[PDB]
């Protein structure tokens, strides 16, 4: 929705194109502010018994990667489809680095 | 109690009822292995069966999971087992199935618990005569209340009596693991109640009763005159072995390393002074101008360094301690000399000892790693005899390197400030850094630990927080944790000594694995030292913050 509606918005007034260059500054402190959110819940309900079904990794054909924490697999996706812009790579990687700085881990690490 | 002081003897003369023969091994005994008490004990225990030929065997054992295989591996021919250093505070009858019946013939093979740790079972005492004990004078006193319930415990207004009942035991569970007594005094009892005291004996005990200077300083004072006692009570030839009270002071290797070192490296002085910033230094130097020793010459070896000054030196620290009040340093110790050799200390012997033990030579490399410390305890074993000296001066060269590598891991520590303060406890991680693979070992960790907390002790915070400790293994992915207690400093008056600080840890890390599904595994004979996994660290130390202490 908010790269449909900086595009919209560039049509509008008229390797870069302003079509989509300034669409993250729409959801960035929610997005940060949930992600937190979410970081203190898995903290405080993972080693719990009855709530260890939904914490469950599903395995599926073709599956080979062995993984412990969920919720870095959840901002490493999040983080590597806004990644494809190859136009607005820069924002993109503040971005990744203030969302990994939630987390005790560095910019460049195998893990992320 | 079971056996009291005043019987031990004749639990004595059951061994030789039973387990005295001629091509039988009858008698096995279990260590707890990385402990000077255990060893100490054990080697007295060889010498008084080697004197009078019964046949036996030492078995060294890390964990209990080890205690228990190795039990199922016996056999019924075995009618005396004995165990020392651990198995006080855990029912074994519950550990190991024992029935009752099976055994009564009497209950034939006899099992003998020999440990320290007073918050010990009661069960284990007052509910089995398979299971015996060597009571140090503990039971005759001190659980005069609580047995009472026991023994009443094993229409409608009588539920009081219950609730009363259980009331009690609740009261006199829920408390910290502590030490009262050494191992060795209570063997070295026996044997002056038999008759075979000697000079070998002496000095087993007093190294046995002088490792807890450390961690159970009030233990050592209580211990103290029995020990200066009997020494005194019992031309320089080839053959000469002087025992002496000779003051010494609390000084790493004072007798093999440099003054200079000696100071530089020492726990207390470190404390005192801060010596890993550039000021503790230049009060350093300051103190050595002001005794007066050139730097040059208090940086030569104890032998050659210079006679007068060797002569003066306690009359140097008299005159010049007093201004930095390190006056609680002269203390009074025990020196073994033998000929023409050399001479000995008890805290550079014991010092040896402890870093002959640290250092020497998934699954598999847990069990590779377990293995190998039973193997560095019997070369340490193999160490104590006077025939061998080649297993003595690697020994203290060893415990240089160590104390050196721990200063320079601590200095780190303590300069990157990674001591977080929590509410409740402090809190600190060694997440990266140098030569991590050495604090593998639980007791090189408590060293680490205990110059940690000494230098916490030594500061003007008015806070006594108990401190959690971590590592890691990067081959395993696992953090070794270990909690540790708060000291008072050592130069304080005994009345603020009503009772020694307990330690809760045990009791948390037992209750958050009973309530949570955490991947630990706690089988140390040391209940306050746990391993735990890297992703489950975190929720983990957040439980133990919302749990009750």
């Amino acid at each position: 929705d908010s790269m449909l509606k900086t595009k919209q918005s560039y049509l509008k007034l008229n390797s870069v194109e302003n079509s989509l260059n300034g669409f993250s500054h729409l959801f960035s402190k929610p997005l940060m502010k949930r992600v937190k959110k979410l970081f203190k819940n898995q903290q405080e309900f993972i080693l719990d018994p009855q709530y260890e079904a939904d914490y469950v990794i599903p395995v599926l054909p073709g599956s080979h990667l062995n993984v412990k924490n969920p919720l870095l697999e959840l901002v490493k996706s999040l983080c590597h489809v806004m990644l494809l812009s190859k136009s607005t790579i820069l924002e993109i990687r503040t971005l990744r680095k203030e969302l990994l700085k939630i987390f005790e881990l560095r910019e460049f690490a195998k893990v992320a | 109690m079971y056996y009291g002081i005043s019987q031990f003897s004749e639990a004595y003369n059951k061994i030789l009822r039973n387990s005295s023969s001629h091509s039988s091994c009858q008698l096995v005994i279990f260590v707890s292995c990385l402990n000077i008490d255990a060893l100490c004990a054990t080697k007295m225990l060889s010498l008084l069966f080697k004197k009078q030929l019964v046949q036996s065997q030492i078995v060294p054992i890390f964990g209990y999971s080890e205690l228990r295989r190795h039990y199922s591996q016996l056999d019924d021919n075995i009618n005396s087992l004995l165990l020392v250093g651990f198995g006080g505070v855990i029912d074994l009858e519950a550990f190991l199935e024992i029935d009752p019946q099976e055994y009564v013939i009497s209950f034939r093979r006899d099992i003998y618990v020999l440990d320290a740790h007073r918050p010990w079972n009661l069960d284990n005492i007052f509910g089995s005569q398979i299971i015996q004990c060597f009571d140090d004078g503990t039971v005759d006193d001190t659980l005069g209340e609580q047995k009472e319930a026991y023994y009443k415990l094993l229409r409608k207004q009588r539920k009081k009596q219950i609730h009363e009942y259980e009331g009690v035991l609740e009261e006199y569970y829920s408390q910290g693991t502590t030490v009262v007594n050494s191992i060795s005094a209570q063997i070295y009892s026996l044997l002056s109640a038999i008759g075979e005291t000697n000079l070998s004996n002496l000095w087993l005990n007093i190294l046995g009763t002088t490792s807890l200077d450390i961690a159970y300083a009030q233990v050592y004072n209580r211990l103290y005159p029995l020990l200066q006692d009997e020494v005194k009570r019992l031309v320089k030839t080839p053959d000469t072995l002087t025992l002496n009270i000779q003051p010494d002071y609390y000084l790493f290797l004072l007798r093999h390393s440099s003054l200079y070192d000696s100071f530089y490296y020492s726990n207390y002085v470190n404390a005192k002074l801060s010596l890993w910033n550039e000021n503790g230094k230049k009060r350093l130097h300051k103190m050595f101008a002001r005794m007066g020793i050139p730097l040059s010459t208090a940086q030569e070896t104890w032998l050659y360094m210079d006679h007068s000054i060797k002569r003066e030196l306690g009359i140097i620290f008299d005159k010049n301690l007093d201004r930095y009040g390190l006056q609680d340093i002269i203390r009074d110790g025990f020196v073994r000399t033998l000929g023409y050799r050399g001479s000995i200390s008890a805290s550079e012997f014991v010092e040896a000892l402890t870093a002959l033990l640290e250092v020497g030579n998934s699954a598999q490399k847990l069990t590779n790693l377990r293995k190998r410390w039973v193997s560095n305890f019997w070369l340490s074993w193999d160490a104590l005899d006077d025939r061998k000296v080649e297993l003595l001066n690697r020994g203290i060269q060893l415990a240089q390197d160590l104390q050196r590598a721990i200063f320079n891991t601590g200095v780190a520590i303590l300069e990157k400030k990674l001591i977080k303060h929590l509410r409740i406890y402090r809190l600190c991680v060694l997440q990266d850094g140098p030569d991590l693979d050495l604090y593998r070992n639980p007791l090189t960790l408590l060293r680490l630990g205990n110059w940690l907390i000494e230098c916490c002790a030594e500061s003007e915070d008015k806070q006594l927080l108990p401190m959690v400790l971590a590592s890691i293994d990067e081959n395993t992915d696992t953090y070794l944790v270990a909690g540790l207690t708060p000291r008072y400093p050592r130069g304080l008056d005994t009345i603020h000594t009503k009772k020694p600080i307990l330690n809760n840890f045990s009791m948390a890390f037992q209750q958050i694995t009973a309530e949570t599904d955490a991947k630990v595994r706690i089988d140390n004979f040391e209940s306050s030292i746990i391993e735990i996994r890297r992703e489950d660290l975190s929720p983990f130390l957040e439980k133990l913050t919302l749990s009750g202490l």
